[PDB]
């Protein structure tokens, strides 16, 4: 909301460069795999540069940006959070299994998709928020018959504007969805977000109707988890053939991968690249793979959303 | 008026509690739940913390015929380090 110069960006690059010598502790000995977050921070700084670089003389104009405002200001109070996590959490970061250590990872994680939304509006550093163009016709007219040429929304405003075309019931409701569609947990959805959420859920149609199948009331939906993590999980199950998880992925955002337990016990991941994945879970839980969603015996039915 | 405005307790066991709460109109970043026997003192409560995201949370190993506080701490985090609201507590006998 706040006013953007070169001075407060330089403090948000200290702050950054103090987070990745926290993180390069060796006794943190942090994982290879995304989000890792000592590639996170110096990519944002870099792709931060590139968009000097083209606002060279243009400074003034873009402190005024009001996306590239709010992501400075979330991307201050990202790292801040994380410095204080590291002097909250102490000698129990070092530990892995401890809550702390829990936290910095979901961090990771928003400092994935903030650069993938940083990238994503200003690719090649220029801006290009009001000339985004969303992968879904239906939900690009919703966002510009809503909110027009705009980047970003506060949560409420959209809260409205969605209420009208598909209604929530509760705040409870709303909450979750926020949960799901705010991948930067700024309060702000922009049109990056919202493109990434309208793809996992698509139709338009039913909207909210397929995110309470397969997010919110969906024993099987695992949010993000890594490859790796995916059968590390599933490997409790090897004796369950059938049994089965769908992920998000942090690399690949809007896109669904499954993973289930094989009868010659092996554990496996498939994509549906075409199929909406709940066409996807149908046809493999007639094909007799997603039996038991997270080993469990009941699998919810996905009929009633054709 | 605290942060979360209601709590209750939904689901029951001697050794289990499950309790809610409302959801914001506030921004959370996250909440943390504390319990422990009635008079007693806090080196007996055992605090954990859950995502401000959710609404309900599960405690066990209590044991039963024993009186409970339960305390809701609503935490925002500043240019400092997490700041609260005021809390909200329930006494429950399981």
């Amino acid at each position: 909301p706040g006013t953007v110069d070169k001075k407060m960006v330089e403090k948000c690059w200290k702050l950054m460069d103090k987070v990745v010598r926290l993180c390069q502790n060796p006794k943190l000995a942090l994982k290879n795999s995304p989000p890792y977050i000592l590639d996170l921070l110096p990519d944002t700084y870099q792709h931060l540069r590139t968009i000097l670089s083209r606002y060279e003389g243009k400074m003034e104009t873009l402190g005024e940006n009001e996306y590239f405002r709010v992501f400075m200001e979330n991307l201050m109070k990202k790292t801040k959070q994380t410095i204080s996590l590291f002097k909250e959490g102490k000698e129990r970061m070092y530990e892995e299994n401890s809550q702390p250590r829990r936290n910095l990872t979901k961090l990771s994680l928003i400092f994935s998709h903030m650069l993938a939304e940083l990238k994503g509006i200003f690719p090649s550093g220029l801006f290009q928020g009001d000339t985004f163009r969303i992968t879904k016709a239906d939900a690009a007219e919703f966002w510009r018959k809503a909110f027009g040429e705009k980047t970003i929304v506060p949560w409420k405003s959209f809260r409205q504007a969605l209420h009208e075309v598909h209604p929530i019931s509760s705040g409870l409701e709303a909450m979750a969805l926020k949960s799901t569609i705010d991948l930067t947990c700024n309060d702000y959805i922009s049109v990056f977000e919202f493109d990434i959420f309208t793809r996992l859920f698509q139709p338009w149609s039913s909207l909210l109707r397929n995110w309470n199948s397969l997010a919110v009331t969906h024993p099987g939906y695992m949010a993000f988890l890594t490859y790796d993590e995916v059968k590390a999980r599933l490997q409790k199950f090897i004796h369950k053939p059938g049994s089965y998880i769908f992920r998000l992925s942090c690399t690949r955002l809007g896109q669904w991968a499954i993973g289930y337990v094989t009868a010659d016990g092996n554990i496996l991941q498939t994509i549906p690249h075409n199929k909406p994945l709940f066409q996807a879970l149908i046809d493999g839980f007639r094909e007799g793979f997603y039996l038991f969603p997270d080993g469990r015996n009941q699998n919810p039915d996905l009929t009633g959303l054709c | 008026s605290s942060v979360p405005t209601k709590l209750e307790v939904v689901a029951a066991t001697p050794t289990s509690l499950l309790i809610s709460w409302d959801a914001p109109a506030v921004t959370v970043d996250f909440y943390l739940i504390t319990y422990g026997e009635t008079g007693a003192a806090g080196s007996y409560f055992q605090a954990f913390e859950v995502p401000g995201s959710k609404s309900t949370a599960t405690i066990s190993g209590l044991k039963p015929g024993v009186d409970y506080t339960i305390t809701i701490y609503a935490e925002y985090y500043y240019e400092d380090g997490y700041y609260i609201y005021s809390p909200i507590s329930i006494n429950y006998r399981t």
